[PDB]
């Protein structure tokens, strides 16, 4: 109940789409008590099958060869995080051993274990396989909040699917819920924007068609400088109330040196390894 | 050794023994791995160097069982870290053995073999200035069903007996359960266990059992003509059929003729071949994996890429 | 960091508590003083429907680590330092997230009741700032003064939105 409820209420959200998906859970332990009530509430697009994802007959029972993706959820409160991650990598290799082409999304408790996931020969993030590392993202949201307090709650609100709740009173919740109503979305930039510089198209999309644009695919660039200009076929990252509002980012024409200071890549600062007695 | 010392210590043709283990874990019994590799059957230049990679906290409380053997080393580390395996030149070894002491401390059929499977995948997936998939590995499995996760270019079904599976047929997986049938085999014929022990242990005889029973350590002695006479026994070997004396017949020729000439000229008594998994197919393939043929019939056909299992005399 | 998100009710005493309330509605979460791993549960669904989201969030949050860093750390398990080069230095030229006080010289001219859209447009053209929200004092809309220094988060305000002089601006700013 504690692992799937927050997931279901966002996957099956009222504002999501006209077409449904998912419907398949499998787990070795039966859904006792309240969990089954939660399945009843969603019975028209949720089904549970008792089984273990290590057994290829159970993978056949839930028709893995036909699934769009497989989602692996972690025991966030386990006594041995590396045991959980090794277990979930065992689940990943079971699934990939059964079927090369299924897309996999998995929760990882500790960062270093993500390396193991890359050893599997049929895994490729270029095709949308990826791992959500909870320690990495938790401590990162906190770290960015040390630079700008409140940023963790901003980022956390950009994923969860939320409507615009209207509030008639003047309390802080009114303005807050207005801000909560949007999500991070993405769309390909209309050819009308090609050949000219990123700040100008941010200004255009914000002013004229009310979209806030954060980043572009020059692999993945947040807020790139005025020297950089839009190539054809580029993908933009937008903050917006609903996905349908972002499509006018496409449907548009004229509508109206001797010392080591850094890591080997230059991405992070670095220094020689200190004994702990030097820093205590 | 530390990783820098190992990296400058040029190792090749060696044996790397990756051990998952812990201060409190059950003792593996590593003397029995080292002794067959230290039979007087080999010349001192012929002995393969042995490197243990693992917890020194585990290895310390076993060292006194094997500290009387030459060409042995320890790297304190983990089989799961690329840096350690690069430091011990994993791409140049003759064998990588993967073992776990932690077989009994948790029971869930998944949780029994996690580390060994991850280690084998970690080695396979490396790159060297070749990829690591060509490295010879043998993995001990606690639960034989987990064999299905060791290879990905094969067909899996849990109802299959272990001996039918590809990594077992290739000799890259081993499980204690394959010794269950040694009970029955020994009941019906007491000579089998005798032969297998002399073939497998390095040839230990009841005098060694008595000496070890009394002293619990292998006591060294000064050499004599009789001491040296005990060296003149056969050792098991693999021969590449591309070698000068036999490439004349490894061209589509006859296993029986190969047996007969190698037996008369060298007393070789070759008892099987190790055959590339795709060598019967018409198309070329990049797969270097081999599987085992025991006692082929006289008329059996010899492809030039084959390896010969044989027994060869001392010199 | 909270292990159990219901315990959020004990962090503040000048607020209203009810255990049926979702965490995101509560005052210490809206202010960004509480965080719980459960708010990442919906990142599973968000990542299924759009694989680009996890990419953006990782580059925005980790400091910008790319697959080359993942490979180097996977091989060596420690961050290996290196000597600087023009390309090494080129990798520094990326945006960092920042908070700006609206009382500062360049923007106090407009933080007087003025317009968030105008602030966005001038900061974008003159400094490439791309400010994406404000951090607003919890009582600043009230007519009475207050001693409360607590602030809460407004993401992507509309163009016409009104700027009180005490506000803080979330923004992305270039290297120099
Ligand atoms: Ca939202
Ligand atoms: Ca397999
Ligand atoms: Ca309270």
């Amino acid at each position: 109940l504690e692992s799937v409820s927050n997931f279901l209420k966002d996957f099956l959200h009222k504002d999501r789409d006209d077409v449904n998906v998912e419907i398949v859970f499998l787990h070795n332990i039966s859904p006792n008590l309240e969990l089954e009530a939660l399945f009843k509430r969603h019975f028209t697009q949720v089904e549970f099958y008792q089984g273990s994802v290590l057994n290829p007959h159970d993978l056949a029972r839930v028709k893995i060869e036909s699934a769009d993706a497989c989602l692996i959820l972690a025991n966030k409160y386990c006594a041995d995080p590396d045991a959980e991650d090794a277990s979930n990598i065992m689940r990943v290799i079971s699934i990939k051993n059964y079927h090369p082409k299924i897309r996999i999304i998995t929760q990882m408790l500790q960062y270093h274990n993500k390396a193991h996931l890359l050893n599997i020969p049929s895994w490729n993030w270029k095709e949308g396989d990826d791992a959500i590392c909870l320690a990495e993202l938790k401590l990162g949201f906190i770290a960015q909040s040390c630079l700008a307090q409140g940023l963790s709650t901003m980022l956390a609100n950009l994923f969860s699917m939320r409507s615009f709740i209207k509030i008639e009173e003047d309390t802080w919740q009114k303005y807050y819920l207005e801000g909560v109503s949007n999500e991070m979305y993405t769309e390909y930039l209309s050819s009308a924007f090609v050949g000219l510089s990123f700040p100008t198209v941010c200004e255009l999309c914000f002013v004229k068609l009310k979209l806030l644009m954060i980043a572009i695919e020059s692999r993945i660039l947040i807020n790139p400088g005025n020297h950089l200009k839009i190539q054809e076929g580029t993908l933009g990252f937008f903050i917006a109330s609903d996905a349908k509002e972002v499509k006018r980012a496409f449907f548009y024409c004229k509508a109206c040196s001797n010392v080591k200071k850094y890591d080997s890549t230059g991405m992070f600062h670095w220094c020689a390894p200190k004994e702990i007695e030097k820093v205590i | 050794l530390t990783r820098s010392e190992a990296a400058m210590t040029v190792l090749s043709g060696h044996v790397v023994v990756c051990i998952f283990g812990d201060v409190s874990s059950a003792l593996i019994g590593l003397r029995n791995l080292v002794m067959p590799l230290r039979a007087s059957n080999f010349h001192y230049h012929e002995l393969k160097h042995i490197v243990f990679v693992g917890s020194i906290e585990y290895l310390k409380r076993e060292w006194e069982t094997l500290h009387n053997f030459p060409k042995v080393s320890i790297l304190p580390g983990t089989p799961l870290s690329r840096a350690d395996l690069r430091a011990v030149n994993i791409n140049l070894c003759d064998m990588c053995v993967i073992l776990s002491a932690n077989q009994n401390n948790i029971d869930d059929t998944s949780l029994q073999d996690k580390e060994c499977i991850l280690a084998s995948l970690n080695i396979k997936s490396m790159q060297f200035d070749t990829t690591g998939v060509n490295i010879p590995i043998i993995t001990e499995l606690v639960n034989d069903t987990n064999v299905q996760f060791l290879d990905q270019d094969d067909d899996d079904d849990p109802d299959t007996e272990l001996y039918l599976t590809q990594p077992f047929a290739c000799g890259t997986a081993f499980a204690v359960s394959v010794l269950d049938s040694l009970m029955s085999a020994t009941y019906f014929n007491d000579n089998i266990l005798t032969l297998i022990r002399t073939l497998v242990t390095g040839g230990a005889t009841p005098e060694l059992e008595a000496l070890i029973a009394e002293e619990n350590a292998l006591r060294g002695g000064y050499s004599t003509p009789q001491t040296l006479a005990n060296r003149d026994r056969c050792r098991v070997a693999q021969l590449a059929l591309l070698d000068g004396p036999f490439a004349d017949l490894g061209d589509g020729g006859c296993y029986g003729d190969l047996f007969c000439k190698a037996l008369k000229t060298y007393n070789m008594l070759c008892f099987g071949i190790y055959r590339l998994r795709d060598a019967h197919l018409s198309t070329p393939s990049q797969c270097t994996k081999r599987y085992v043929i025991t006692n082929p019939p006289y008329e059996f056909e010899l492809v030039p890429t084959d390896l010969i299992f044989c027994l060869m005399q001392f010199d």
